[PDB]
């Protein structure tokens, strides 16, 4: 159990570890364009955690993209292949992402989640109520008024897995 | 916004699920 980052660097290997990623992600978020999952999970901007079993089988993942400079990142997609679910694998690649979003000096997550995500965000500590105010990320995170954009403040020593 | 490279938003419908 890995969770490594992943990125387009070309290679087979990370390719192919992308690519059952992206299938684990149009499976389990069918109303999503598969295209659309394609172009961003493969955007220089967009990088992947994977949770590897074996050091080679793909069972689940966060698409994200970080504004750097901004501080905030904003989680693209997040799925765990169905055979693997409610196993706890998903809070645990939440705890590994923050763990990495601390490291990466990342202050804020944002996430666009409607019906049911806004619970599951919740309870790995995203809220409605922003800390963050809304023209630092106007212009960067797209302003959909038909979605609820939930934030989760990381500080710099809270301890991310247990 | 009117990005077309930007960051990206998921599509949980509610999880009883088929689409
Ligand atoms: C959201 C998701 C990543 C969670 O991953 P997971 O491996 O099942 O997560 P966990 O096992 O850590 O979840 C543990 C908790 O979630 C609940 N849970 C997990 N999967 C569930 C399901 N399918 N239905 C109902 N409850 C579920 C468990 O009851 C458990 O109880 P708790 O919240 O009191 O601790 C996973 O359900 C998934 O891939 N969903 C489809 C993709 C999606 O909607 N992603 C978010 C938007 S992109």
């Amino acid at each position: 159990l890995d969770f490594d980052i992943l990125t387009n660097d070309g290679t087979h290997r990370n390719m192919k570890l992308l690519i059952d990623l992206k299938n684990i992600f149009s499976r389990q978020l069918p109303k999503m364009p598969k295209e659309y999952i394609v172009k961003l999970v493969f955007d220089r901007h967009h990088e992947s955690m994977v949770i590897l079993k074996n050091k080679q089988k793909v069972i689940g993942g966060i698409c994200f993209r970080q504004y750097k400079p901004q501080r905030f990142a904003e989680v693209a997609f997040l799925a765990v292949t169905a055979n693997e679910q409610v196993r706890g694998y998903g809070t645990r690649l939440m705890n590994k992402f923050k763990d990495h979003m601390q490291k990466q000096n990342i202050e804020y997550l944002l996430t666009y989640a409607d019906n049911f995500a806004i619970g599951y965000f919740k309870k790995q500590g995203f809220t409605k109520e922003h800390r963050m105010p809304q023209e630092k990320w106007k212009g960067y995170i797209k302003d959909y008024d038909g979605g609820t954009l939930m934030e989760c403040y990381i500080h710099p020593y809270v301890d991310y897995g247990r | 916004q009117t990005a077309r490279k930007s960051t990206g938003g998921k599509a949980p419908r509610k999880q009883l699920a088929s689409k």
